[PDB]
């Protein structure tokens, strides 16, 4: 309501792009005072306003035997144990011990994607960057200049996406 | 694209290399290109003939749809319409042009062309160089505001310099007037807008008396989160000393530029010598294979298992690696000479590699 | 329109550049950008000369 | 796991192609035994149509009925003539015509 | 950590085939090449014979595998 | 949330309480006054200021 | 249990054929590729019958 | 080791008409391969047509 | 009824390997076990399949789905076939299945295609999705026509 | 409360998005609606019965005939998500006679 | 959705596919481990 | 490659390819006049298959066959439980497999 | 370079370097497509 | 507690063992399991139960 103490606005995530859809006032955790005196509507007023200053402040500020996979594995190189190969004369029955060679194996093992990636946002992240978001004095200029994040129908490039085609 | 508008013009109405630009045609036509010459000497006749048609005498054209689709699109990427009327004003302006048309109009044409380009570069410079529309307002505002302070004047010229500083030097930030009153907002479609006038009237009770009364906080209600938020928005401008410290705005100014200091540093911040090549190998691998096979089946002497496997190898990548197939041949010579444990492990086991000093 | 002195030959695309050549840049790229759907690659002709 | 990434990218929807996601190595491999060992069905590449600036938001009609604004019967032949209006900004392909 | 030894060789140049066929197919937008091109009431015997000839064989463009077959000219059916 | 019941013929409800906290604190200043603040975190009552 | 296509045909032969005519062996038993099934090839003429 | 199981069946999702509709799809489905039993159902366009 | 019978008697397992070398063939598993190389799959019909019962001699079928989340739908996909001629869905063994012809819903051989009339769409109980005047009858996809003069 | 017709089975459910600080869980149960009466103000003349009545009370009776429980956020993530079920994404309450 | 059908004597059922994706992601970080992340997008789990 | 018998190399059964051990210019000519005169089949490119690393030397079978470790019954519907196995320095590819 | 080719454009008509051909009865074929 | 209580990669609460050998006699039967507790979970005997 008022336009110094305000409720804060609260992130709805869209977890399948993974971009943030619109947000909203809270509107769950509310506290109804409507039946106290100016003594706990002070005191309350002062606990939300408490509770701005907790909101606006994080968000500006804070933002051999390798493990393998979270099982290690040991890691050997000259543990070639059968030396023999089968020549015209031999023949060489059931076999084979499973060893990481040291740098073909674990390598091609553990290397990372060709190209990285330039999309939408996962959840931890999205939970790390998206707090809350204070808004002091709504809509207060002229037409153009309010933030159209909110509105989870607007699209950033074409401008309000017409629902339904 | 491309913003300037003769640019992010002429891609539309133009072919690619023709005799619109004379010169390198007729370069390229006789030998004078050094990228590639002889290339038009080998084309087929009718071609040939056509350019050199074309060369010799030159076509007319008509430049009207060029000019009129340049201020078009100029006023286009200006805002001055929006895009579907930018294709009705095409045609809009072109029926205007043809039904009023003489030489002093392509000249004007020609002269609108030159301004638009030059109003769109101005603009958009303009737009990133400070907003003067946002100076105007604060100084509006700023005259609005009285000038004299009973308890202090030092700290308070201080602050609205500061202020002045903040809105000049930080573009697509917004000060306007909206209803009785100014605000100022730290971006198009962004948060944080701070009622100017409110946090003003709040912040002249708090100037030259608070420097004593910053210990306790008896008085601290008194300042409106607002004007906190204005006061966090100047933390990094207002440097150390320019608000004189030991006073409660000067506490909160002190600690503000303090902590978003620490963040933004922090934040720039974040964050066996020999061993053969493949074609080696592959010979490594064959000298072993025909080695072992004829020691295997033949029963021959290794001396003579080494000679065999010699010859018979292919020329060419037998001479090419001469001098590591003879190092090898030798090196294996005199193991089988004197260690024959050693060398037929090291005929007969795979992944054995030469040992160091070997070299 | 304008009337034209260019050789017929060319200015009628019997003998000359090819589509991806007097085409306009933007066109040409306009053009290849949406082949999939709204194929624009038969309005224009290619000359071939043997 | 969704923690990770998000549920379009993860699942091999809208996002990098197969040739760009997995490893060099992987990659490497497939081109080199493409003629005797399969890899290529085993993957996904997502399809994407674009977003903007093809098809419009606002009411536009896919088709139109033009009734003929004169005809002239005559013994041997039919005359009809119709006033073809192609409204602004839409682009009529004659191809698609027909009487 | 090169796998080009593995692959068949087109003569000292290893027969990479192209990193962009990766499979991706779905009900509406996928297409795959090869389509589906295909007491005698009356006795001709003929032609009927010689169209059961031809029911059990086939005929395409993109059957480059190998040769086209001499001089040429590039043709349809996609 | 996605429900399975068997068929029933008459019309039924699934009731579905959903838990919240509901608090309540009192405060008394002077002689007779009664000052209420209450509070359901998840589904909240709402007033705003 | 060694016959395939419901007919007297070991799967060893059968692959060894498919193998050697097509290919198609280790990763499964789809029909020929009609450009790679000529007519002398085998899949055309393998007619299993009971 | 553990038995995490692999295939999540549901109820909604038909596979028999997806398998058809794909082998329909990646190859020419009017031959025969009796390996599979594979011979698509079909009338005579003759007889639902006279 | 008829008494057609059948009886298995046995069931065996064949795989087969492509006899890669030792060395090729750790090399690839060591690749195929990373976090970023893994194998997806989709299904081809990608579908979801609904099914609504009308009885005879019907000539209207409401269908309503309550409120949704729609991201990522591709569209839609519909036939009419015989409850007859086809069994009851999940359950192991119906009992009252006496039918043995083509299962149009198995073996995709639909022939009730031209038994439709027309198909209306709408969204929130209001809006409808043909859309903003796109079709020459803007509110519903209209198939086949009786007698019409237009 | 939410409503079920005459041999309905499926009973979806959906709320807008909100925040769910300090939840708990979940209760529910099937209440035969001529038993519990409009939950307004007073006289319901609709309400003509004068039994038990299992929303007051808490004489509920009916938690047998529920079949599965789904939950799901956002629509695309179910709640126990990490595969903490022996069917995967589903409360299944009561199994049919399909024994597996 | 309204469809409506010439009139038929026998009872039959509309039936309605509603094109989605539906992807599976597989996974296996060790010997003999299978972890799957199964995936149907229009209509996950919760579906009606 | 070491063993490759020079007879080979000028008979032009292994090694280098048409368009390479011809000369430069006979390529071209032959790219030029592509669409007149042919002259891509008179000539022979070499096509080899690899030798190393691509097929184990050690006994391994082909066609594994693996039997019914469990079977259930009943009067409507039978269940047969496989313990399949895919040792090491191995890949299986599920099309393969058929009941 | 070539001017004996059919010209499409000003650019010429020219196929790959690589064009000339092999094939054994063999099975030495049943390799895949021009794409 | 926040934290250091439940893991959040997936774990399942409920695992089910397949016997691997089994024996039928006149009278007595005998099953064999290979239980395998997980590389970081901990179980307690006392829930499991055949």
């Amino acid at each position: 309501m008022s336009k110094e103490i305000p409720t804060p606005y609260m992130w709805s995530y869209q977890p399948q792009m993974g971009l943030a859809a619109g947000a909203a006032q809270d509107y769950s955790t509310r506290i109804n005072y409507m039946s106290a005196g100016p003594h706990m509507i002070s005191r309350v007023n002062g606990i939300r306003a408490h509770r701005n200053r907790i909101l606006l402040e994080q968000a500006a500020i804070t933002t051999l035997t390798i493990r393998g996979r979270g099982i290690q594995l040991n890691d050997e190189s000259v543990s070639s144990s059968l030396g023999l190969r089968p020549d015209g004369t031999f023949q060489i029955g059931g076999a084979g011990r499973p060893s990481f060679t040291p740098r073909q194996a674990i390598l091609t093992l553990q290397t990372s994607s060709s190209e990285p990636r330039s999309g939408g946002i996962g959840t931890l992240q999205f939970i790390e960057e998206f707090v809350p978001s204070v808004y002091f004095n709504p809509f207060s200029g002229p037409p153009g200049h309010y933030p159209d994040q909110f509105i989870p129908n607007f699209d950033a490039v074409k401008d309000s996406a017409d629902g339904y085609d | 694209t491309d913003p300037a508008v003769r640019a992010a013009l002429q891609s539309q109405p133009s072919g690619l290399n023709s005799t619109d630009d004379w010169r390198q045609v007729m370069d390229r036509i006789m030998s004078l290109t050094a990228r590639n010459p002889d290339a038009f000497r080998q084309q087929p006749q009718a071609n040939r003939l056509s350019a050199i048609l074309e060369a010799v005498v030159p076509a007319r054209a008509n430049p009207t749809h060029e000019k009129v689709l340049a201020i078009v699109n100029a006023l286009a990427e200006n805002r001055a319409i929006r895009p579907d009327e930018a294709g009705l004003v095409y045609d809009a302006l072109l029926q205007r042009v043809a039904r009023y048309n003489s030489g002093n109009v392509q000249t004007n044409l020609d002269r609108l062309v030159g301004d638009v380009r030059e109003a769109v570069a101005q603009r958009e410079r303009a737009q990133q160089q400070g907003n003067l529309g946002s100076m105007v307002a604060l100084n509006a505002f700023l005259s609005t505001q009285p000038a004299n302070v009973p308890r202090g004047q030092e700290d308070y010229t201080n602050f609205v310099s500061a202020l002045r500083l903040m809105v000049t030097e930080t573009p697509q930030s917004e000060v306007y007037q909206s209803g009785p009153d100014y605000f100022f907002q730290t971006s198009r479609q962004g948060l944080q807008t701070v009622n100017l006038s409110q946090a003003f009237k709040n912040l002249q009770g708090l100037w030259g008396v608070r420097a004593p009364t910053g210990d306790r906080a008896t008085v601290s209600s008194l300042l409106t989160p607002n004007s906190r938020l204005l006061l966090l928005l100047i933390a990094p401008f207002t440097d150390s000393g320019s608000v004189s410290r030991d006073t409660y705005l000067g506490h909160l100014l002190t600690l503000y530029r303090e902590a978003i200091g620490q963040a933004h540093v922090d934040e720039h911040t974040f964050q066996s010598l020999h061993s053969l090549n493949s074609e080696e190998e592959r010979i490594l691998r064959y000298v072993q294979q025909s080695v072992s096979l004829n020691l295997m089946r033949d029963g021959v002497t290794p001396s003579v298992a080494l000679d065999m496997t010699a010859r018979n190898m292919e020329p060419g990548m037998y001479a090419s690696n001469r001098p590591f197939i003879n190092r090898l041949m030798d090196y294996l010579h005199r193991a089988a000479a004197v260690n024959p444990e050693y060398f037929t492990n090291a005929i007969l086991n795979p992944h054995w590699l030469p040992p160091p000093g070997f070299y | 329109a304008t009337p034209s002195m260019m050789p017929q030959w060319s200015y009628m695309h019997i003998s000359g550049q090819d589509a991806s050549e007097y085409l306009s840049p933007g066109l040409v790229q306009f053009a290849r950008a949406t082949e999939t759907y709204f194929s624009l690659n038969n309005k224009f002709r290619n000359p071939t000369v043997a | 796991t969704p923690s990770m990434m998000p549920q379009w990218s993860y699942m091999h929807i809208s996002g990098q192609d197969a040739s760009e996601y997995l490893s060099p190595g992987l990659v490497q491999f497939a081109r080199a035994t493409e003629t005797y060992f399969s890899l290529n069905n085993k993957f996904r590449n997502p399809t994407v149509a674009p977003t903007h600036d093809v098809t419009t938001d606002r009411s536009q009609r896919l088709t139109l009925r033009f009734i003929p604004v004169d005809r002239e019967d005559t013994a041997y032949s039919y005359k009809a003539r119709f006033t073809l209006a192609v409204g602004d900004n839409r682009v009529l392909d004659m191809a698609s015509t027909y009487f | 950590i090169n796998f080009a030894s593995l692959a068949p060789r087109h003569g000292s140049r290893p027969f990479m085939g192209n990193w962009q066929d990766i499979g991706t197919s779905n009900m509406s937008g996928g297409a795959f090449s090869w389509g589906s091109l295909w007491k005698a009431w009356n006795s001709s015997t003929g032609q009927m014979l010689r169209d059961k000839l031809k029911e059990q064989n086939f005929q395409q463009k993109v059957v480059d595998g190998l040769a086209s077959g001499i001089s040429g000219v590039v043709d349809l059916a996609n | 949330m996605t429900f399975e019941v068997d068929p029933m013929d008459e019309p039924t409800l699934l009731y579905v309480l959903f838990e919240v906290f509901d608090v309540v604190r009192v405060h008394r200043p002077h002689r007779g006054v009664i000052e209420t603040v209450y509070l359901r975190t998840p589904f909240s009552a709402g007033n705003a200021t | 249990g060694y016959n395939v296509a419901q007919c007297n045909m070991t799967k060893d032969w059968f692959l060894v054929q498919m193998l050697a005519n097509y290919n198609i062996g280790y990763q499964g038993f789809y029909i020929p590729e009609s450009y790679k099934d000529r007519m002398y090839s085998f899949f055309r003429n393998f007619q299993p019958m009971s | 080791a553990s038995q995490l199981n692999a295939v999540v069946d549901l109820q909604d999702r038909n596979t028999e008409l997806s398998y058809q509709l794909l082998l329909d799809s990646i190859g020419d489905r009017t031959r025969y391969f009796s390996m599979w039993n594979q011979a698509v159902d079909s009338y005579d366009p003759d007889v639902r047509i006279i | 009824v008829d008494g057609a019978s059948i009886k298995f008697d046995s069931i065996c397992l064949y795989a087969t390997f492509f006899p890669m070398a030792h060395n090729t063939a750790s090399t690839l598993e060591a690749m195929l076990r990373n976090d970023t190389n893994d194998q997806s799959f989709n299904d081809y019909l990608s579908a979801a399949n609904m099914l609504y019962p009308i009885p005879a001699n019907a000539t209207n079928v409401p269908i309503s789905i309550p409120s949704r989340n729609w991201a990522a739908f591709r569209g839609w996909a519909f036939t009419r076939l015989k409850t007859k001629e086809t069994p009851s869905l999940g359950s192991g063994y119906d009992p009252y299945y006496t039918y043995s012809g083509s299962i149009p819903y198995l073996d995709g051989t639909f022939y009730l295609n031209h038994t439709f009339k027309k198909v209306a769409i709408t969204f929130d109980s209001s809006v409808s999705w043909p859309g903003n005047d796109r079709l020459l009858t803007p509110n519903e996809f209209e198939i086949k026509r009786s007698v019409d003069g237009e």
